[PDB]
């Protein structure tokens, strides 16, 4: 491979399929590598920007 | 959506993870005045009327008369 892909699905941070539906998707997909594009709720934008702990320790650089 | 009280308008919006119902005490603003929530009353008589908080800059003279004694 090259320094610019391709990369699998279990490293992309998207909401995918689970179970038999994944086997079916990898069967019926032009490129099974590809993602739905919906972000993963636990991770994306968590903790919320108005509750970041890092703002209390922050000091002017 | 104007009917939504503040705090919730920010939690609803993913601005914070903690709701005003569970946000601690020191994080709550102190108020020397009572709270009173009033939505956007546009299209209704309670719509905000603007006005000038000032009075005319050039105050005129209120007449009074004298006699030629
Ligand atoms: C009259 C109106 C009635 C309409 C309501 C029909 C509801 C219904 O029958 O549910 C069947 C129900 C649909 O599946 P589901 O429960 O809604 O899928 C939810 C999974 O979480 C799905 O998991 P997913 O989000 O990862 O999606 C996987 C998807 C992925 O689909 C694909 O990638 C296949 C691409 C399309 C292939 C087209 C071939 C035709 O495959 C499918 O969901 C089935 C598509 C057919 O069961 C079937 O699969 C029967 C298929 C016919």
């Amino acid at each position: 491979m090259l320094p610019g892909g391709p990369v699998p699905v279990f490293k992309k941070y998207t909401v995918g399929s689970k179970g038999i539906w994944e086997k079916l998707r990898v069967l019926l997909a032009i490129a099974p590598n590809r993602s739905t594009g919906n972000p993963i709720v636990p991770l994306y934008r968590v903790p919320t920007p108005g509750s970041r702990p890092e703002a209390n320790v922050y000091q002017d650089p | 959506m104007s009917q939504v009280e503040p705090g919730w308008h920010f939690w609803l919006g993913y601005g914070v993870d903690t709701a005003p119902c569970n946000t601690p005490k020191e994080k709550l603003p102190i108020r020397a005045y009572p709270y009173k929530f009033q939505p956007n009353y546009t299209g209704t008589p309670g719509a905000f009327v603007t006005y000038n908080t000032l009075k005319p800059k050039i105050s005129a003279w209120e007449p009074v008369t004298k006699q030629r004694s």
